[PDB]
RNA sequence: UCGACGUACUUCAUAGGAUCAUUUCUAUAGGAAUCGUCACUCUUUGACUCUUCAAAAGAGCCACUGAAUCCAACUUGGUUGAU
RNA sequence: AAACUAUGCCGACUAGGGAUCGGGUGGUGUUUUUUUA
RNA sequence: AUCUGUUUGGUGGAACCUGAUUAGAGGAAACUCAAAGAGUGCUAUGGUAUGGUGACGGAGUGCGCUGGUCAAGAGUGUAAAAGCUUUUUGAACAGAGAGCAUUUCCGGCAGCAGAGAUUUCAGCUGUU
């Protein structure tokens, strides 16, 4: 039987820890039999994952032992037998028995990454890529494990080369996953942000890549929405595909939104800069629907992050009152072009903007500029 | 799928052999995974190149017939194709090395005005050709010299030659007295063993890929089975259908052997007959496992030698072993009888009995 | 046993847990279930009675045909083994060893003959009827399933006057007279 | 009454092929079987209890101690309706 | 006087085994024997 | 109807004959106890069994191996070419874990500071 070969591996282990004098005869007589026990319950029929994480957890405990007795009775640190990485090995592959058994339990694989990553001297970080190499094969589909092994090799290890990869194989698989985007994008400007502060420095002691992304993403997004809640089929009605065109620039638009409120945490990066190029986007039309007729009040928040754009990230302190007028300045430009209804709307944001970020903020009797921001705010 | 790719109507006489090759052409290369070669010989004096369209692979989606012809003085008795490089070698009077990019022989090797019957190239020292006269002669030539090495005259002719996978200087040689001989390259004085169990002449001689086994076809209708240090066959295949064994070889898998006889069937055969192509499971696999070594270490026991070399053989064979062992006594016996007042007579072992000479002396 | 595997058929021709050739084919259970016979050596105890009357016509048959000796015993044999019962014809010498048998000897068992006299429904119920002291032979009741009963005594086979049984044969045909029970 | 002749009438052969029979092999290579069990469904047979056709015999007598049924009696429900 | 219980497929046909009769060749060592033949 | 007597259906099953069976034929109950047959279900998966006996593992180096680009050589072809084959060689590049050696360092002990939830790992300095 397969079980009675597995029994005898562990019998070398076991002439060391009598030898060494650990543990006694008897002591190790009541190992092998628990032992004994699940090696059986692995290799019969019924076996679930959670005799695998039994198994795993008794050996863990019994290194633990071995461990302690090795400081009380030894006095050594480490005795140079094989009983010190004999429960280790074991431990891994009981890992591997159960991963292949049941591939389709992800949490098993996170315990199994864990244990080997913890372990990093006595595991090569090579046998830790074998065992995503497997992992993303079985899984193409789950984006937290490519994300994972990205993390991974962008914090243990930070290969950008490697960890680029496998972003780049990621969307490959899962190209309408607005996730994995998100944090493609969150690493590109990770990376550059980690460069420029590398040059700033490098002179002490002497963004558009995310952009593009943004682009293709916001394109790749919207025909895999627009595949979905199709079906089979395309829509015949000429109005249910127009309901179907709102819902992915609402939908985009969303996405576009949580971009935008990624490049704030940002301050190295021009925001201004790479926030202008989402507000460019919207500016053209796309898929015959326009924002500022199909769709207002999406276009009222376009406006309004135009309006702010050039005050957004002005400390109080620093408040320059000609930043301040161009904005009053483009205040006036849109209403001109703009109903009524949303006028009112747009006033109400606008006042509700500057009164909390800069008047709430600033000391009335101190600084001439309170008393110019209340007549604005009046006659705004 | 027992089936044929094509059929050709090759030559106007007799097919007096045949390989199959894989060309290089100077200027074009085949395509080998669409298409496969064979180079056909025949007594009408020709040696016509052909090519046959197959289904290994299926990454395209023709010209499937005669290619080339090549043109001889004489009759041509036996074919055979140099495994590296594209060059081949057709035995009939003179044995002559081709190359398949050139109309007529590039060289001409030959010992003598004898002809050549058969000839077989090398398998892994792929310069070294060795090859069969009607002299009752082996003549080795090495085509880094391009010349004949060494020749040795036996008692009677032999049909066949097959080198060994695994040794690169050693070969089985297929005679016609009833038996078939492994020698060596390095010392051809002597035989490295004999393989006696045949009744008529044997007509052809292959190895196992593995190098552990031969097969040898006879003219009595029969196929035997010896391990190559065992001068006995283990194994005796037959049919009443089978007329003459002319052809005997190995599958490269080295599972099954492949028959031709002159009933016109071509039969295949299991290497070992109670062994079967399925995939076994791991309790199946030991089980066969264990009771093949068990039956080795008992083998020696009456009751199951008894059992194990029982074979049923035809009528015509068993009455020519029955006479065959009657003689031999008779033999050894007289000898026996001689030797008692025969001052000088002395004892030659069976592997050099059927060495006439050898030209090189050493 | 399992059913055999053809491997292991073939390995295994000659095993049989249940029949074997020294049983000569359960021929003594058959017969002790035709006529009920409740000892299991009372067929090997007639089987050898049978055995030496075979015997015996075997020695006198290899005597001379005309020889005056080998034709009274052989008649005298056939003269009593019909009067038992266990020849049913007197005729043929050659019956001695065909037609003697141990079914022939069970058969005049008093189980069957109350059978064959209708005494009983089933030789079963005979034995029964027996055991439980309701059948005589003349004036004797017999409890034992066992007597054999010659042609002469056949006649003398019949319930007890105070039998349950014998009030039911006459209440039914309404022929009981209650001054003789 | 037996013979001979004549007439009439009854009976008698033989083949081809395959399979099963040797604790492998019935003589043929033209053919098909070598695995240490864990469950579920169905089917057949046999026991144990009881029982019909359908009866028959009771290892037998006393004492004590429990149980079941059917009446009597009592208690509940019941013509504003038991069965 | 004689026969009187027998019997074997046949042939243009292969390879043999033991024993024996006549001749011849070779080997060997026991009988034999020696310049009378 | 102290009319008539055929048919249909139920009840009953003498005699003869034919067939099958025979310690007579049956029936009811089950979270009962046995002996067998057939089918079905279940990863039912070592083609030669974990990365590891300090007999070791990790880091590095070199060799080995892989992919195509370029250059050169050889063959073929031509007026000269272009073109095609190459188990011919070299360069740089990009690599796999998939082999071989390598003592060059680490894995004993003390201290410095960090990452994670008293415990795990990583870096540095002294020491055997
Ligand atoms: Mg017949």
């Amino acid at each position: 039987s397969k079980t009675r070969y597995y029994l005898e591996q562990c019998i070398p282990e076991m002439d060391d820890l009598v030898e060494k004098g650990l543990f006694t005869k008897n002591e190790v007589s009541l190992i092998m039999k628990k032992r004994t026990d699940f090696e059986h319950r692995l290799n019969s029929r019924g076996s679930s994952i959670n005799d695998y994480i039994k198994y795993i957890n008794y050996e863990s405990n019994v290194n633990k032992l071995r461990a302690k007795r090795c400081k009380r009775i030894l006095q050594v640190k480490k005795t140079n037998s094989l009983s010190d990485w004999s429960i280790q090995q074991r431990i891994g592959f009981i890992y591997q028995r159960g991963t292949n058994k049941f591939p389709q339990d992800l949490k098993f694989w996170a315990m199994y990454l864990n244990y080997m990553k913890a372990r990093g001297n006595q595991t090569s970080y090579k046998k830790i890529h074998n065992i995503y190499n497997q992992l993303l094969k079985l899984h193409p589909t789950n984006v937290d494990i490519w994300i994972s092994c990205a993390k991974y090799e962008y914090e243990v290890h930070a290969n950008f080369k490697s960890c680029r990869n496998i972003f780049q194989n990621g969307l490959r698989f899962n190209p309408d996953v607005p996730k994995l985007w998100y944090e493609y994008v969150k690493f590109e400007l990770n990376f550059i942000t980690k460069l420029i502060n590398r040059r700033k420095v490098m002179g002490l002691i002497n963004g558009d890549i995310a952009l593009t992304i943004f682009d293709v993403c916001m394109k790749t997004l919207g025909k895999h929405y627009i595949n979905k809640h199709k079906g089979y089929y395309a829509i015949s009605d000429s109005k249910m595909n127009i309901e179907l065109n709102k819902e992915t620039l609402n939908y985009l638009f969303s996405e576009s939104l949580r971009y935008i409120k990624l490049f704030d945490e940002f301050l190295d990066l021009e925001r201004d800069y790479l926030i202008n190029h989402v507000l460019q986007f919207w500016k053209n039309d796309m898929y015959d629907l326009s924002l500022r007729k199909d769709l207002p009040e999406l276009y009222l928040k376009t406006v309004m992050i135009d309006i702010t754009l050039n005050i957004r990230y002005m400390p109080v302190e620093k408040l320059d009152i000609d930043q301040l007028q161009l904005s009053v300045k483009k205040y006036f430009a849109y209403i001109s072009k703009l109903d009524s209804a949303s006028v009112k709307s747009l006033k109400n944001e606008y006042r509700s903007y500057l009164q909390d970020n800069y008047l709430k903020k600033m000391n009335a009797e101190d600084d001439p500029r309170y008393k110019i921001l209340d007549l604005i705010i009046s006659k705004l | 799928t027992r089936e044929e790719f094509v059929s050709f109507k090759a030559h106007y006489g007799l097919v007096t052999g045949l390989c199959v090759t894989q060309p290089r052409f100077h200027d074009k290369k085949p395509d080998l995974k669409s298409q496969n070669f064979m180079l056909s010989c025949s007594d009408d004096k020709t040696v016509k190149l052909w090519s046959i369209n197959v289904d290994d692979y299926s990454n395209k989606n023709n010209e499937e017939g005669l290619i080339r012809t090549f043109d001889g003085e004489s009759a041509f008795q036996g074919i055979d194709s140099h495994r590296e490089n594209s060059t081949f070698a057709t035995g009939g009077a003179k044995i002559h090395l081709w190359d398949v990019n050139r109309l007529k022989p590039v060289s001409d090797l030959s010992w003598g005005a004898d002809n050549i019957t058969s000839l077989k190239f090398n398998q892994n020292e792929t310069d070294i050709l060795a090859s069969t006269g009607s002299d009752n002669s082996i003549v080795l030539y090495d085509l880094r010299t391009n010349s004949p090495t060494q020749k040795i005259v036996q008692t009677m002719r032999t049909n066949a030659i097959c080198w060994n996978p695994m040794e690169a200087f050693n070969f089985v040689t297929a005679n016609e007295d009833h038996n078939a001989y492994y020698y060596d390259m390095r010392n051809l004085s002597r035989s490295l063993n004999v393989f006696k169990d045949h009744v008529s002449a044997v007509m052809d001689v292959d190895f196992s890929p593995t190098g552990d086994e031969i097969v040898t076809g006879s003219y009595d209708k029969s196929i035997r089975i010896y391990k190559t240090n065992h001068g006995h066959s283990r194994e005796i295949y037959h049919t009443k259908r089978m007329q003459h064994v002319f052809q005997v070889k190995y599958s490269m898998d080295s599972k099954y052997i492949i028959s031709g006889s002159d009933d016109g069937n071509v039969r295949l055969w299991r290497s070992k007959a109670w062994e079967r192509s399925n995939v076994k499971t791991t309790r199946e696999k030991n089980k066969l496992e264990y009771d093949e070594k068990l039956k080795e270490r008992f083998r020696h026991m009456p009751e199951i030698k008894r059992i194990s070399r029982h074979r049923h053989v035809p009528q015509v064979i068993k009455k020519a072993q029955e006479i065959k062992n009657i003689e031999l006594s008779s033999i050894k016996r007289r000898e026996a009888n001689e030797r008692r007042t025969r001052k000088d007579m002395p004892y030659i072992s069976e592997r050099k009995k059927q060495i006439v000479g050898t030209v090189h002396k050493y | 046993v399992r059913k055999l595997k053809h491997h292991e058929q073939k390995l295994l021709k000659k095993v049989d847990f249940l029949e074997w050739k020294q049983d000569q084919g359960h021929r003594d259970t058959q017969v002790m279930r035709t006529y009920h016979i409740q000892n299991r050596e009372d067929y090997h105890k007639y089987n050898r009675i049978c055995g030496d009357i075979r015997r015996l016509a075997n020695k006198l048959s290899l005597l001379p045909p005309t020889d005056p000796f080998r034709r009274k015993h052989e008649q005298l044999l056939l003269d009593k083994l019909y009067a038992m019962g266990v020849l049913t014809t007197k005729s043929k010498i050659s019956d001695l060893e065909n037609k003697v048998t141990v079914s022939a000897i069970c058969r005049r068992r008093l189980p069957v003959i109350m059978h064959r006299l209708k005494m009983a429904e089933t030789i079963q119920d005979a034995v029964k009827f027996i055991e439980q002291g309701h059948v005589r032979v003349g004036p004797n009741l017999i409890n034992d399933p066992a007597y054999l009963v010659t042609r002469n005594m056949e006649d003398y086979v019949t319930w007890v006057d105070n039998s349950k049984i014998k009030k039911t044969l006459l209440r039914y045909r309404n022929q009981i007279d209650d001054f003789d029970f």
